[PDB]
């Protein structure tokens, strides 16, 4: 009955603020009660506050005083949440959700797709890329694994393709570790035929849009 | 907020019946406030699953059912399907904090695939990384099921814990799991020892790989 569309992922320093939007399509958004709920990585659900646009009234949650500001633009049919004085613990996916029309605390029957918000004192950094070279150590029968190590970048995400997208079979790109230094790393492996080692060229293509850097690294045997 | 208590994990094979408990107190469940459930498929937003303790919104399968009793609520899935593998949260209202209270979350696993033993590949630091005055050991664990592994690292068969970073397992494009472990070292630490080992334990089995600076 309602389509909720949230704005894009956001990357911020401590102390700055972030505004997220939730655009409704269908139903009668200006009659509904709108909440914001956040989910920290690997954690549960946390209510930020609600707005009732019928009365122009906003009920923020006790944990966020002055920090949270909720907002509807009744013309463009768009809800907003602004969280200020960001800290790293504010890192979460933020959801727009509708409860029904009313002042009660109803269930959330409709939910936007979520907005990733990352708060970190880290600054944008492209990765260093190192070959994980194949050898007997990575060979077992008909298959050999080789890879690329994508080191110390910020922020997420990074994409890796092999031979410019030509090679997809046998490829796993792992999720990133987050280091104490605030920087990310991941690996990408491709399992290839053992006989192709040394006569087939393999190049990993790392693309880090947030830092505008692309890296092509050829990965060779011993 | 996360004040209703649920078990962290629930497991079943397809066709099995499972239940998830939602445990609250007198200021919520409790004070006769309704309980609702949300389903969160991996990578997606929560969707309403049960509302008003027991009602199903349109297009939620018959499998799912809810009840509440005294201070607890319960979600039942009678006939697990592969696609039921997700996180489930109960929610309600707490008059002692005057707001929404959520459950801690339950991960249900649908054991619908036979055990798969892990493939383990260990890479030593590249000389290129050494020229950069860094050194990183890379241990990649592939194609295992179910999705729990432990990784231990050793230098000369003696344990290390500092310098270790490990990703939680996640599915591959063949529905088995992969995971990775990294051991950070200085080039000097690296050149000291005789060998380094990555040790992977999965369902009572261990696979150990080794690399040497020589």
């Amino acid at each position: 009955q309602v389509q909720l569309v949230q704005s894009g992922a956001e990357v911020k320093k401590p102390g700055s603020s972030v505004k997220v939007s939730c655009k409704a399509s269908g139903g009668n958004f200006n009659t509904y009660t709108i909440s914001w709920v956040r989910q920290a990585p690997g954690q549960g659900l946390e209510w930020m506050g609600r707005i009732i646009p019928i009365f122009g009234i906003v009920n923020p949650a006790q944990k966020f005083p002055g920090r949270v500001t909720i907002n509807v633009d009744k013309s463009t049919n768009t809800a907003y949440m602004e969280l200020s004085s960001l800290r790293s613990e504010d890192t979460a996916v933020y959801y727009c959700a509708t409860s029904g029309v009313g002042l009660h605390f109803g269930y959330f029957d409709y939910w936007g797709q979520g907005t990733q918000v990352t708060v970190s004192s880290a600054s944008t950094k492209g990765p260093s890329v190192f070959p994980l070279a194949p050898s007997s150590k990575s060979t077992s029968g008909g298959t050999a694994a080789l890879g690329c190590l994508v080191k110390d970048y910020f922020p997420e995400p990074v994409t890796v393709s092999w031979n410019s997208g030509a090679l997809t079979s046998g490829v796993h790109t792992f999720p990133a570790v987050l280091q104490s230094s605030g920087l990310y790393s991941l690996s990408s492996v491709v399992t290839v035929p053992s006989s192709s080692l040394g006569t087939q060229t393999y190049i990993c293509n790392v693309n880090h849009k947030p830092s505008n850097t692309k890296v092509d690294k050829k990965v060779e045997p011993k | 907020q996360s004040v209703l208590t649920q078990p962290p994990s629930v497991s079943g094979a397809p066709g099995q019946r499972v239940t998830i408990s939602c445990t609250g107190s007198s200021s919520n469940i409790g004070a006769h406030y309704d309980v609702h459930w949300y389903q969160q498929l991996p990578g997606t937003a929560p969707k309403l699953l049960i509302y008003g303790n027991s009602n199903r919104p349109s297009g939620v399968p018959d499998r799912f059912s809810g009840s509440k009793s005294g201070t607890s609520a319960s979600l039942a899935i009678t006939g697990l399907q592969a696609e039921d593998e997700a996180d489930y949260y109960c929610q309600s209202y707490d008059s002692s904090l005057s707001g929404y209270v959520f459950g801690t979350g339950t991960k249900v696993t649908v054991l619908g695939q036979p055990k798969a033993n892990p493939t383990v590949t260990l890479f030593p630091p590249s000389s290129e990384e050494l020229q950069a005055n860094k050194a990183t050991l890379v241990c990649l664990i592939s194609d295992f099921y179910p999705g729990a592994v432990t990784v231990a690292w050793k230098a000369d068969s003696s344990p290390v814990k500092a310098g270790v970073e490990t990703t939680t397992p996640s599915k591959q494009s063949n529905n088995k799991y992969a995971a990775s472990s990294y051991l950070s070292l200085t080039p000097e630490q690296w050149k000291s020892h005789r060998s380094y080992s990555c040790q992977v334990t999965h369902e009572g089995s261990t696979v150990e790989k080794t690399v040497a600076p020589t």
